[PDB]
């Protein structure tokens, strides 16, 4: 599947490619409803 | 603030750490609130309290 691993720092820019959305409250679950 | 915590936010009882309703919650009751009092011709609450 491949042949080597690289490491390097992270870019802002990689890591908003990483990145599916931005987290912005602090809550985790309704924990009335056991929703996200 | 964070020593206390912010209490209720749609209650009474300032300043407390109870795991009540967040802010997300809050706007969505606040503009829902907003739509079905303006829909149909309903008087505040207190005013009919006169």
């Amino acid at each position: 599947e491949f042949d080597a691993i690289k490491i390097a720092l992270a870019s802002p820019d990689m890591i908003r490619s990483w990145s599916f959305g931005e987290v912005k409250k602090p809550e985790t679950i309704n924990y009335r409803t056991f929703k996200p | 603030l964070e020593i206390r915590g912010a209490g209720e936010l749609l209650g009474e009882e300032q300043s407390g750490s109870m795991e009540t309703i967040g802010f997300s919650l809050y706007m969505e009751l606040l503009e829902n609130a907003v739509d079905a009092l303006k829909a149909g011709r309903e008087p505040s609450l207190e005013d009919l309290t006169s």
